[PDB]
């Protein structure tokens, strides 16, 4: 309902769209897998 | 990263010699060691070369422009 | 026949000057490198 | 004949196992070197990029090219660039070769050194041509690229030689021994019990009479016989590997007798 600042996220963790995606889906990211 | 063209060592050439080698194992299936010989890679210095070189570039090839 | 910049996805010649902001034609990923020069390079063969 | 024989064993295309009998332990190893660093060859020293996509960087496919053997048999007949009167360089001292990729394949396309174009004029003689020895016939792979990546190049070949880069050198390596049975005991074999079966023998042995206990040690023996084999490239047959070789080596020989010359006069 409110905003309260933002939460720097950590890579690879449960919030990193990373996480969830595979190897071809990385590549197109540019993020190494 | 690419074959090396020739070897470090030595001197003699193997650029071309990848495909020939990575072939004699998907399809050919023989074991290492012997696959060098049949290739002609008789002595270490231009033997290591192949049997190390780890082909990076076909990592790099898959991202996009 | 002449560019300047590029999309750093859908790759596309784009090219723009002062206030244009910095987008693209629909993707906007405000990226953009600068593709190469005409005029030839040289290299040492060794 | 005269003096120093040869008495070639095995021989190939690419190799030229043989025996060098009569003559100096020097001059065997000096014509090895000579074979090594300074036999005349042909190969690429100047890359002109136009236009690159690829994931290996410029000056990287660049020392490649360079690597990439050249044809070079009538080399003796194409003016090292420093000499010919032309503003840097002409058909009379260099060979062109252009280079154009696209990645029309919907499946990584190969760039190998059969791609090469001459565009300079050969004035008829064997040289210049990326010389293959792969099966198939597209040997030494230059570089991959995928969707849209482009490259295209444009190279300069000049004379050039092993001091200068090895990229030129046609040896590759070279096979020597001698005294296969330490008979000038040349060395002082390492061991833990037994020399002779700790280290190992050598198939050159045979060509010469094992040693024969009881005798005492030869001193006045000097180093007759050297088991070569110069291997080779490809941008020379691997005889010419050889002969260019006594043949180099012969000439400078003589560009001392010449300068000794020049300089009789004052």
């Amino acid at each position: 309902k409110v905003f309260i600042g933002r939460l720097p996220i950590m890579l690879r963790s449960k919030n990193c769209y990373l996480s969830e995606a595979t190897e071809s889906d990385l590549y197109k990211l540019k993020e190494c897998p | 990263m690419i074959v090396p063209v020739r070897c470090f060592s030595c001197g003699k050439v193997v650029g071309d010699k990848w495909e020939s080698y990575l072939n004699l194992l998907q399809e050919d299936e023989l074991d290492e060691g012997t696959a060098l010989s049949r290739l002609g890679l008789k002595r270490y210095c231009c033997r290591r070369m192949i049997l190390t070189h780890v082909d990076l570039i076909e990592k790099f090839l898959r991202y996009n422009p | 026949a002449t560019l300047k910049y590029i999309c750093a996805e859908c790759s596309s010649k784009l090219s723009l000057s002062r206030t244009d902001a910095v987008r693209c034609k629909d993707c906007g990923h405000r990226i953009l490198l600068k593709a190469r020069t005409k005029r030839l390079v040289q290299f040492e063969a060794r | 004949e005269e003096g120093p024989q040869v008495k070639i064993r095995e021989a190939s295309k690419d190799n030229v196992d043989f025996i060098l009998s009569n003559v100096d332990l020097a001059m065997a190893n000096s014509l090895r070197r000579v074979m090594i660093a300074e036999i005349p060859t042909l190969a690429i020293d100047s890359v002109e990029v136009e236009t690159n996509t690829t994931v290996l960087a410029d000056e990287f496919i660049a020392h490649r090219l360079g690597l990439i053997p050249l044809q070079s048999m009538d080399i003796e007949q194409l003016e090292y660039s420093r000499d010919c009167f032309c503003e840097d360089h002409c058909d009379k001292c260099s060979v062109v070769l252009t280079l154009q990729a696209f990645g029309e394949s919907e499946s990584t396309t190969n760039v190998y050194s059969k791609d090469l174009v001459i565009v300079s004029n050969l004035m008829g003689r064997n040289i210049g041509h990326p010389i293959i020895q792969d099966k198939e016939g597209n040997g030494v792979l230059i570089c991959k690229l995928r969707k849209g990546q482009e490259l295209k190049l444009t190279c300069v070949a000049k004379k050039g030689i092993a001091k200068e880069h090895a990229k030129w050198g046609p040896a590759a390596a070279i096979e020597f021994e001698y005294d296969p049975w330490n008979k000038l005991k040349h060395t002082d074999y390492w061991y833990e019990q037994d020399s002779a079966k700790e280290w190992p023998q050598s198939k050159n042995c045979e060509y010469e009479d094992p040693p024969n206990e009881g005798d005492p040690f030869d001193y006045k023996a000097q180093a007759d016989t050297f088991y070569m084999n110069v291997e080779s490239v490809g941008s020379i047959p691997v005889d010419q590997v050889v002969v260019r070789g006594i043949d180099t080596l012969q000439k400078k020989v003589a560009s001392i007798l010449l300068a000794l010359t020049q300089m009789d006069q004052d």
